[PDB]
């Protein structure tokens, strides 16, 4: 139970993000109901991961 | 292929095991595997192709995990599981159909559809689990360079062929010495016919030989050998080799003599059976040589003595026949047989969606043309599509 | 049905797995399932009924649970398990036998014996677990109106019928034109005979047509087609249709001309094969139409020209054959086949206990009569008894 | 035997389930079983193969356990497992081959090879676990003397025999009354021939009887019964009983009359079918009594009336036939059949390593000679070697 | 196999590099590899050779590690290393010979000798290192079922065959039309002979065709095609197909006409060359079809016209040749070739110890028998013994 | 050319030497060369083909460096390395095929394919090592 719900519990935390994408191109800020404008990435598609 | 098989096996197990009232311990490992499958598939887009009339289909995975905390599965649990299972079954069936209708000449064993190539990525290797079916087990063993074999009840190893050879003939076709044969599927019916009944033969014996070169090696083959060929034991009007005229065949059946059945591998005799009928075992061979003799009966009762005069005209033609039925065998390669539906499934899917002819298989997946020219590229493509067809058969 | 199957599957698993010395971790889930079965059955009284000569039997369940506190199973554990297993196997055999010998026109799919109706109660659904057998899988699918599928090696789809039709006849029965056929099991042998050898037929062609209507739709069928029919290629004395007189048949086999095998679904041509014999695939059909022509050969050697004069008397009758063998097929309905034992088991149980004929099945469970008139009620009762027979054959 | 089977089954599971990326929960129980096997086999020396050309192989087991700590299996885990599995599979294959080539007149059921004798010790019983194969299940049931059951498709119960009996005959062989038959494998083709066409028989009926005594009792048998014996329906020149002369047989086939097929057990009628063709069920029998009749047609057309004169010479010989095929059956004893490969495996192994003829089996494992004289010692040795061959085919 | 190859590779590197006076920095990695080999092999018993006349040899390993404190190698260091190397080389030679003289019908690619079986265990996998030889590289690619490639100078792809076909003949054998060919090794010499010189042919053209089916597919093949066949250009007395009598062949060579080389794969045209002689490239094929015409020359000088009369007797028979030489090719299976010694080494070892005929290979390793019936089991066993032969050749040779 | 040869030779050395069970000291210099190649190639886009029937192929390098072990490489290490090696080998084969099918009357010794022209840039000279064939 804990292992299957770990990701959901961790992603619910307000004090850690799961990563950061450095894209030296100018990306529009997303419009999210929880923030207004936010530089939030839904996933990591299209970037090499370190 | 291992991943596609794992998906199908997971879905088949979920259908068979996620049932109302069952203890969770009966399904716990399966639920873990199912949730692993969901986790690995979530967030991925798939496209099953538009080849032929098979429609383009897009697949998305945003499914939740199945519960783990009940003592016994209930109706709600079964309904929730069934919703996800149906979508996964549809996706797997479409991937199997997309892979079954494609072929390649350079690398026919490698996946051909985009979905199966995507599923071969390392990110999906987590789905892989118990590979227990004969076809997937053979697939893994062959990827490991390991000796593996498919077991066939009545293997369709012989291309269909009904032909004759005339060793003695004339334009009027009335003193003919030769052989008639049907090789069909797992069955060989051969018959040597002499019109003069070996009246003027050395020692009054006429020798017949029939060689069948199998396109693949067979092992541990159970074979029935019967001393007559009912296919060539009744009067017939037969075309000539060019079809210019038609000749007459009027058999009278005698016991074949000096019957010697050799099963050979690389031109060497592996098994030899002399005057043995019933069950014989050909342990490992690529060729079957049947020698038999029409022996003129030294003594004849008047009714028999009439049928075989000293000279022409010959009205009753002395024929000696053998019948060889491969009941069971083992092959390194894949083959059609009387029990398995892989060929029928592949052909049906190719027919339903108007799949054009490719550079590998003959049109219509016709088995005679396929087995006649069983090239390595054809073998690779055919094992691939047969494994995919079995994987589809687990669910469809 | 799923509960009866679950009892049988648990008992088979216990027989196979609960062995001396085995790791308890090998059996933990099986032990939990077995103890759940014991708890559910404990305190319940069953009566397996006295239909026919089947003896009335009373079943009482007060059994202890199997232990859970070993590392490896020992002899004590195996013996304790085996006594209970023996009692349960006896009970399941008697329940299955009680159900197999029963039928009804109204709800033949529903349980008929009292014990199986009792086992359908919700207080037994906890016993239910992995439904992996083909018969139980199809049973669950059909309970949900889902696409079912049974795989048959040599399905017994054709009721036995050795008949002939004469399209040209007269009291002398010496200038006859027509067809004779044996449709038996998975084999159709048909043969069109012309006594005049189409001397006066338009274009010297005689067309023969043989339509066989399958009582259920077959899918993904692998079929062997052979040019000749060895069953109608030897001389016979055949009764007349009224049985008043016997006529004579003296075939000489010509190869059939323009052979056309059509596989049709609702009268629409699904598959068409022209002049192809080796091995074909009919993907979905319920009708087989065989068209084949006797073509008088334009050029003949003197013997052949002697066989076929311009006019009567005709002593050598030109026959063109055809053989059609369904090796493997898929049907949405249960069927007898050459490999399974459901029909034989049901018939054996009904015979051994002198079960009177009922409203649904013909006497002796005769397969020809059954499959000729395969009504929906007959299908329901047959699927029920065949699923019960498979459940029984898991243990007996 | 149970230990050898458990080793083989554990290895097959390990080959199929220990795959890269798989959840450890899919393999946990298998890993426990595998580690138990390693612990038990560690420190033990085995020797296999000193009979015929089977080479002497020495086996030493010093292997590490497989890990338990991973969440998904990775390449390292799979490689370590694969090395151990390869060694164990080689050992099991060699032990099976060593057992398959040995026989004993006294205790042929008991192990013969030294390795299987060592594995029968208590210190190996821990390896034992799920015994789910039909052959090992039958082995265990036979050990406890519970009713065993082997299901066969086309059982090879009839030793090959093509003979004839003449009830009326003369040196010229022109007025002959009698029977000729082929009893081969799973088929009985029997034909009664009267040259006078029962002109002088009482009531114009000639009675033919044929009794086949099966060497083992068959239960739940599915039988195809067809009216005609196509094997004895064409002109034939047959050696005389002493072989001093040949006689002529020009059959003309009439349908058999008053066909009565009885299936007998201990000389009592268990099943009986009167003029029934197609599929029939014989629930329990050791003898088949086929009684049929040539009934001279009371009414004939001129052709038919010409075939059968009032007195000699008789040029057309009235023959009635019967074909009986056992599609599927159940036997309490091991038998060869068309779908399995046990006999072929044992014969192939005995031929590849040049195993000298023993005191139990005929040379070459000739099935006709084996089933003709199927003695209890032969049965015990054959069940042993067939169980070993089924265990071997799980891996090899 | 990889372990045996790594042992041999380490020993060869040690023989080549552990030399007097060399900088220790030249051998540090090799010293580590050698010491890992010694550590892995120490305490292990091996037995090689119980087949034919190959003696039973027992091998025990209790060696010290080579030192690592020197900055340059001195004579004593090299001598102790050489002692260890000599023992190891003897052992590897014996293991290779033991593996080469064995064959299996079932898993011919797998090890057959007990020593190599033992070397297949996990504990020995530590020895494994650089697998750079062509044969071991192909071995590793074939284990993973990746596309293999063997480069052969003059591949021995044709079994020996010297025969003739007669299309027109009669018992006197004086008006013969047909073909004779020697297919041997990497060479096809073919010649079409018409005794009448196509006097009564349809337009004075006699078409000849020769089909050679290779038992393995060749890729990237450089092939020389020369118009004449010197092998069938001199007077011959040839047996008849039944051997009853003998016929005479008095050829006169004419240049072949409309020469067409076809290289085909699975009965499909891959390369076609028309009237091209010299070097040509067949990129991927398993069959060669050579079609060529004898064209009666319309104009003849008096000697030429006297050679070919209008009717019999024909004394000078018009023959057109072709010579085909595969110089180099690539095959996905092992093959004998002119430059390597794998077949010769395997045969030499098998003959030196009187290895009995086995169930896989011909009665003595005859290449004609092998290549004629080059079955997959034979291919697996041959690739195994050839890889072992190359490993042995790294040290013994 | 020297750079393309160096890429190919690095890949061949990686295939031959990065084998299960081998001492890390056997491959240390090779691993350093390979990781330097990864660093130099990562982030660069290449295009091959577009001549005759040679297909257009796009190559992107976003690979991680090969790790280090204490004593010996294991199976995990080999599979991880082989993924990168396989992609690079595909790329090098495609670049070679693109160069082999092109020709120029002027400057026929110079590179003709776009990928090799890019590989002649200064940034890729780091890849260059033993030119021994
Ligand atoms: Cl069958
Ligand atoms: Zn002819
Ligand atoms: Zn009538
Ligand atoms: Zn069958
Ligand atoms: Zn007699
Ligand atoms: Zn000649």
């Amino acid at each position: 139970l804990i292992l299957m719900n770990m990701e959901q519990i961790e992603r619910a935390s307000d004090k850690i993000a799961q990563g950061v994408i450095i894209a030296y191109r100018d990306m529009q800020l997303e419009r999210d109901e929880m923030y207004g404008y936010v530089n939030i990435a839904r996933n990591l598609d299209g970037f090499q991961q370190i | 292929m291992d991943v596609l098989y794992s998906l199908s096996k997971t879905l088949k197990d979920a259908r068979d095991k996620i049932v109302e009232g069952t203890l969770y311990s009966n399904v716990s490992d399966l639920i873990q595997q199912f949730n692993q499958m969901i986790i690995t598939m979530n967030g991925n887009e798939f496209q099953t192709g538009g080849i032929g009339n098979l429609p383009i289909r897009n697949w998305n995975f945003d499914f939740g995990l199945l519960g783990t905390t009940l003592l016994n599965l209930d109706a709600n649990y079964v309904e929730t599981a069934r919703n996800t299972i149906d979508y996964f079954v549809d996706f797997v069936d479409n991937v199997c159909m997309d892979e079954m209708v494609r072929e390649s000449q350079r690398n026919g064993i490698a996946p051909q559809s985009d979905s199966l190539r995507k599923l071969s990525g390392i990110k999906f290797k987590r789905i892989n689990f118990d590979n227990s079916s004969e076809y997937i087990e053979n697939w893994n063993l062959q990827n490991r360079r390991q000796r593996t074999g498919f077991t066939f009840h009545k293997p369709n190893i012989f291309p269909y062929s009904a032909s004759f050879t005339l060793n003695r003939s004339q334009p009027a076709h009335d003193n003919l010495m030769g052989t008639m044969w049907l090789n069909a599927g797992s069955e060989i019916q051969v018959a040597g016919f002499d019109y003069s009944c070996a009246i003027n033969a050395p020692a009054n014996i006429q020798q017949f030989e029939h060689i069948v070169q199998l396109r693949r090696v067979l092992t541990t083959a159970t074979i029935t050998l019967l001393p007559d060929a009912e296919r060539f034991s009744f009067p017939r009007v037969i075309n000539s080799a060019d079809g210019a005229t038609t000749w007459y065949f009027n058999p009278v059946i005698l016991r074949p003599n000096n019957v010697e059945v050799e099963f050979l591998l690389n031109g060497q005799i592996i098994n030899t059976y002399q005057a043995r009928f019933g069950t014989i075992i050909a342990r490992n061979f690529d060729t079957i040589r049947l020698s038999f003799q029409l022996m003129r009966p030294p003594n004849m009762t008047p009714a028999v003595a009439a049928l075989f005069p000293n000279a022409q005209p010959f009205e009753h033609h002395a024929t000696v026949g053998l019948t060889l039925r491969i009941e069971s065998a083992v092959c390194e390669s894949v083959l059609a047989d009387a029990s398995k539906t892989m060929l029928a499934n592949v052909t049906s899917v190719r027919q339903e969606y108007a799949i054009p002819v490719g550079p590998v298989f003959p049109p219509g997946m016709n088995w005679t043309d396929l087995i006649t020219n069983y090239s390595p590229s054809r073998e690779d493509n055919l094992q691939r599509v047969f494994t995919v067809a079995s994987i589809r058969s687990m669910l469809v």
